[PDB]
């Protein structure tokens, strides 16, 4: 949501235009498996410890 | 050079303007194809095993 | 050098070079323009500062390298290698006519020899045998000999 | 202290300097104006100067050169132009004649007309180089006459330039003064020769550029203060600007160039600036600036930054396709195919490929491949150009095939063969040329050739070069 | 006998300091702009880092521009863009 507000407060917008769903990026999904296919390959990803 | 002039002059062999590029099965390993793909660029014509 | 997908690869002392060559030729021209001491001299320092990175970089400010993080290597890190301190002629040096894989018994050799995989030997000694190959004249030419081995 | 990095000191090193009032502005501009007028001057008070442009339209209008080179413009058409100059060798030729007390008043006007003339910046160059040179001839029978008086037949620099200065050419100096009497004067008896033969180039010089040696000093004297004047302000001008330049190089940062560097280029866009500048327009030179500035940091950029060049206007074209790019990015789900851009662009739509893939900056041949080893991607580069060794064996075979097989030959289809191809032999030899050193030429020799080929063709002499063909 | 001129075995390196004349000596030409290649034509940009004119031909025994191509025009430098043709190894040389 992108929000201008008029100039000279009390803060009030003269318009929100409010965009759809804009897409960044696709995530990876974990398989059933509890693995990754990054390309045609499963893939893991080892849990840290610090 | 000269010895290969004048030996594709007597055998009158065209040398070709393309070498050879394919895929050769990797030296000593054997076994059977069980399947093929093929990735065709979005635009170019898929051949006749495409 | 060229590269598979169009694209190239080449050394950082290109980089480092043309920014030497770059700053010098912006200094000759400063020069011939009669520009302002403060000008000159910052352009002075600049090659100066060029010219370090380029024989030894890390004295210095750490130039990095064209839309890289990674320091550009400089000649000096060219001449000391890495890994330790080796020049290319300690550390290791990759060499022809020379094999390897896992080892096996063999009770009922002799302490003299030892057996030598058929295939490895074949491509070991592929040259001295395309030799004698034709040596003995069972192949008219090298080429022949290859391929009579191949 | 100096924190080492020149980045800081440059930093400080410019800060010492106060922003410009208002009012220095046009002071300092106005000093310009002073100085560079007054070299112009000097220039017009030249009469070579006249003559040279004189001798140079002389060859416009004679088709050995364009008017384009010769000037660019008059203060304000080549009919015009045509006239206009003959307006300047109007006043030439009367200036020409009163040299005979009248002459300074017409002088003035020669240099007004000769002022109307915008030259080339390489014609004005010219001119400038030429007078200097003319004074270090001047300078060079001047030292030489005075180096064989005082340093070699030994006379006070007092008593010599006595009656030096004001002739330099006549004997009214030199034989007048021999006879003086005086310990110095005898002296001279010996070196009377080398300096009057040297007199005769000071004469001569005077001849040249119509001018005694006096007024020759004085005017590209003159013109040095002005140019030093001007210099001087316009220095004072950049120095007071940096602050702008760098303000306006910290846009371009990241662009692949340091800050330094897009400083300096930057800096030389001041300078520029500071030259074409006029105050008169009333236009705000700091806003002025910035053009030139962003400019000559821009042109820069885009022309070195890249280990391989790329043409001026194809960068722009690329950055134009990096544009469409983003509306179409997540609108059309992941993106626009890679043949859908150009479609936007005005152009033959192939562009695409080509310019996508010749821009991509090369790989640092350094980059370190994976175990984060010495591994780097450069010592995984093969070469492929050199042969390998396997072959250079078989060529060395076959040198010995295609010689056994041409010693079975008779004498003269080894020596047709071996000459109608490079065989052990430099270059090689044209079937019409080849009969013209076996004295028989033409079908004959080209039949022998069939022949031997023939007689290489069978099982016997076509049987060792036979497995050379793969 | 004479001691000797060219190539033969050699011992005892030596190490010092370098004289601008001295410098002089191994290079074959001033490398005087940033420029590596064409862009297009992958050929190397005339006095730069890469050069066939100051350091060598980009094949073996084949000029830049193309007017002698034949290992029978070797010592020759050529007229147009002066590359004197010999093997592409003195490209790891000069
Ligand atoms: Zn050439």
């Amino acid at each position: 949501r992108l929000v201008i507000y008029e100039r000279e407060a009390p803060e009030g917008t003269v318009k929100d235009i409010k965009e759809q769903e804009v897409y960044m990026g696709e995530i990876p999904l974990m398989t059933d498996n509890g693995t990754f296919v990054i390309n045609g390959t499963e893939r893991v990803i080892v849990s840290q410890l610090h | 050079t000269p010895e290969e002039k004048l030996l594709r002059a007597i055998f009158g062999e065209k040398a070709s303007d393309v070498k050879d590029s394919s895929l050769r099965v990797p030296n000593g390993v054997s076994g059977t194809v069980i399947d093929v793909q093929v990735f065709t660029r979005d635009g170019v014509e898929k051949d006749k095993r495409a | 050098v060229p590269l598979d997908g169009g694209r190239f690869a080449t050394s950082d002392l290109n980089d480092l070079y043309r920014r030497v060559i770059n700053r010098n030729n912006r200094l000759k021209r400063l020069l011939d323009l009669a520009a302002p001491d403060i000008i000159v001299r910052n352009e002075k320092r600049m090659l100066q500062e060029a010219v370090d990175a380029l024989l030894d970089n890390g004295r210095r400010g750490r130039a990095i390298t064209g839309s890289n993080k990674r320091p550009l290597k400089s000649l000096a890190d060219m001449i000391k290698g890495k890994q330790g301190r080796f020049r290319q002629n300690l550390l290791g040096k990759r060499v022809d006519y020379s094999g390897r894989s896992v080892i096996t018994v063999g009770p009922y050799l002799r302490l003299h020899q030892c057996g030598l995989p058929k295939k490895m030997a074949l491509e070991l000694f592929k040259p001295f045998i395309y030799g004698k190959l034709e040596l003995r004249g069972l192949a008219t030419t090298i080429k022949a000999a290859k391929k009579m081995v191949e | 202290g100096r924190t080492t990095d020149p980045v800081r000191m440059y930093m400080r090193e410019m800060g010492t300097v106060e922003l410009l009032t208002r009012e220095g502005e046009i002071d300092i501009a106005k000093r310009i104006e002073d100085g560079i007028n007054q070299v112009q001057c000097s220039v017009a008070e030249y009469p070579e100067a006249i003559t040279y442009l004189l001798e140079q339209y002389d060859r416009v209008e004679a088709e050995e050169a364009r008017l384009s080179d010769l000037i660019t413009g008059f203060v304000d058409d080549p009919e015009l132009a045509r006239e206009k100059f003959a307006e300047l060798r109007a006043q030439y030729v009367v200036t020409r004649d009163t040299i005979k007390a009248t002459a300074q008043e017409e002088i003035l006007k020669l240099s007004e007309v000769f002022k109307q003339f915008r030259l080339v910046p390489k014609q004005f160059d010219y001119l400038v180089n030429s007078m200097r040179v003319m004074m270090d001839r001047v300078r060079t029978q001047e030292r030489l006459i005075m180096k064989l008086c005082v340093e070699q037949c030994k006379m006070p620099k007092k008593n010599f330039i006595t009656l030096f200065t004001g002739n330099e050419t006549s004997d009214t100096w030199f034989n007048a003064a021999i006879a003086m009497n005086k310990p110095w004067s005898e002296k001279l008896h010996d070196v009377s020769e080398e300096v009057h033969r040297a007199l005769q180039k000071l004469q001569q010089i005077e001849e040249e550029t119509g001018l005694t040696i006096e007024q020759v000093k004085d005017i590209n004297r003159r013109m040095s203060i002005g140019e030093a004047k001007a210099r001087r302000a316009k220095k004072e001008m950049v120095e007071a600007n940096l602050r702008l330049v760098i303000s306006i190089a910290k846009k371009y940062t990241n662009r692949g160039l340091q800050f330094l560097d897009l400083i300096q280029e930057g800096n030389i866009g001041l300078m520029k600036a500071v030259d074409k500048f006029e105050y008169r327009r009333g236009y705000k030179f700091s806003t002025y600036a910035t053009w030139w500035i962003r400019q000559a940091i821009t042109r820069s950029i885009a022309d070195q930054a890249r280990t391989i060049r790329i043409p001026v206007h194809m960068i722009e074209t690329i950055n134009k396709l990096n544009r469409i790019s983003r509306q179409m990015l997540q609108e059309m789900g992941r993106e626009p195919t890679p043949e859908e851009l150009a479609e936007r662009m005005l152009m033959p739509e192939d562009k695409i490929r080509k310019v996508l893939k010749i821009a991509k900056e090369p790989i640092s041949m350094e980059t370190p491949i994976g175990d984060d080893e010495d591994s780097h991607l450069g010592d995984f580069i093969e070469d492929t150009t050199l042969e390998l060794p396997l072959d250079s064996a078989t060529t060395e075979s076959l040198r010995a095939a295609t010689h056994d097989v041409l010693a079975g030959l008779t004498a003269r289809e080894a020596k047709v063969l071996r000459m109608r191809f490079g065989i052990d032999m430099n270059t090689d030899y044209t079937l019409e040329e080849v009969g013209k050193q076996f004295d028989v030429t033409r079908e004959r020799i080209r039949q022998i050739e069939a022949k031997a080929l023939r007689k290489l063709r069978h099982p016997s002499r076509s049987e060792v070069l036979r497995s050379f063909l793969d | 006998l004479k001691a000797q001129t060219k190539t033969e075995e050699f011992d005892a390196i030596k190490i010092a300091l370098a004289s601008p004349d001295m410098i002089r000596s191994w290079s074959f030409g001033e490398v005087k702009k940033p420029e590596t290649i064409n862009y297009r034509t992958f050929k190397p940009e005339r006095d730069g880092l890469f050069c066939a004119r100051i350091f060598g031909p980009v094949k073996d025994y084949e000029c830049l521009c193309g007017k002698y191509k034949r290992l029978k025009h070797r010592g020759v430098i050529c007229e147009k863009c002066g590359v004197e043709v010999t093997q592409t190894k003195v490209r790891r040389e000069r």
